């Protein structure tokens, strides 16, 4: 039977901040071969372009198999020592298939403020 | 910023299946062989960034410098400190032709790969809506 | 050298679609007596749901405890959401030889979130 | 309510290190391999979360389950259930540990708050009860478990 075509990009954030910080990004494309996802800090800053000991960490899974009707990316970000600077910065995570890039963002500090 | 992640093993036809190859002579031509395509992660990003090499035992990696095709004797390069970059092409999807790609460079926006007949011979080129000649499949494993 | 926490935490998605997955994550230093599972609403564990009312909950067994902690999770499943279950408090505990710990959460507050 | 989960394997001991088994007249004592030495604590969830929710049942039995019924200490004849539809049970304690010694156990009952399992002598038994708690840093109702 024909597989569902369906591309998607989401985060999975704490409710809370702690000491260590993981924010899920999963990517869902039928481009099984040609999918992955990763985040921008901020505007335009991969996270290999931080100054080190930043308090980013990028966490891309890999030898992820796809399944039958999609390839089930994920990217895991990472935040230790936490400034109100990453409090409040904007972070995105981005589908890249051979369609137009999705994106997903978020400011932590909105939602452990939207409560 | 450019930065490479994963690499696959792939297949590229023109829309008459004539397979991509390269002969003795490290011309880029269509017959009826092998190639790496690599992704990379993008800081500005536009769609899918991607390096295109030979699964040879060689260095051997597309360019569109200068605005012609050639194969400059080097590997895809962990990452690429620019916005644009020779050996970086944009991945696309024909829409409405998901299985159809269309490659678009990076340096010079506009331009993309093409299927072009010479005397007798069908040669990979450079080339600047609904162009067939512009249009591949991969295949992968 | 084991540093003595206990926590409970959830992550949520950012966004609604159409399955909707809740990560429950405890952290107990009680390696053998830690787990962690759902309440819907006021006093309603998933087992207790009338069927097909779309919640699903994943409990993790055969996690082996760390050296220093049991880290058990449990995952709870929307699909077919319904405003009701929009703004349904849900709440996971942690379960140890010590008073229970709650989060708990409710989704439309955190979806309705826009800056 | 309380919902089984997981169950594990355990040895109970009193502060002297005396272990708890079950002899032939299913009268659950201390001493100091057997197949009545050895327990299965089932943890349970709750609708109303107030400790870890447990039974204590005979690993090497058919079905014989510690129940607080009465106040008295027995063994019903039966497995601990899936479920259980009340906010306690006569076979459900809570398993607590002692402020201070996190290796220590003491066990609540459900339907008798206040009343905890205890080691008593009486002659040269030493006899596993149910009993009042009063005052605290009670010696006879603390236990370890091993795994």
């Amino acid at each position: 039977m024909e597989c569902v075509k369906t591309r998607s990009v989401n985060i999975h954030v704490p409710v809370k901040e702690t000491s260590k910080v993981v924010l899920e990004c999963r990517g869902d494309s039928y481009f099984r071969h040609f999918s992955y996802v990763y985040w921008i800090i901020g505007k335009n800053k991969t996270v290999d372009q931080l100054p080190p000991n930043s308090g980013y960490r990028e966490r891309i899974y890999l030898f992820k198999k796809p399944h039958r009707c999609e390839n089930r990316p994920r990217a895991d970000l990472i935040l230790t020592n936490i400034t109100d600077e990453m409090r409040n910065e904007k972070l995105t995570c981005v589908l890249i298939d051979p369609k137009d890039p999705l994106k997903e963002s978020v400011i932590l500090s909105k939602i452990w403020n939207c409560v | 910023y450019f930065g490479k992640l994963e690499s696959k093993l792939s297949v590229i036809r023109n829309l008459n299946d004539q397979v991509l190859f390269i002969d003795q002579g490290n011309r880029p031509l269509f017959e009826d062989t092998i190639f790496i395509i690599s992704m990379y992660k993008d800081s500005q990003p536009r769609g899918m960034a991607v390096t295109i090499s030979v699964a040879s035992a060689a260095a051997s990696t597309l360019s569109s410098e200068n605005k012609i095709i050639s194969f400059k004797e080097m590997n895809p390069p962990d990452n690429i400190k620019d916005t644009k970059s020779d050996i970086i092409f944009f991945q696309r999807s024909v829409p409405g032709h998901d299985n159809k790609m269309q490659f678009e460079s990076s340096s010079y926006e506009g331009y993309f790969l093409a299927s072009e007949k010479e005397r007798d011979l069908f040669k990979l080129i450079l080339k600047k809506l609904g162009d067939r000649s512009i249009m591949f499949t991969v295949q992968n494993e």
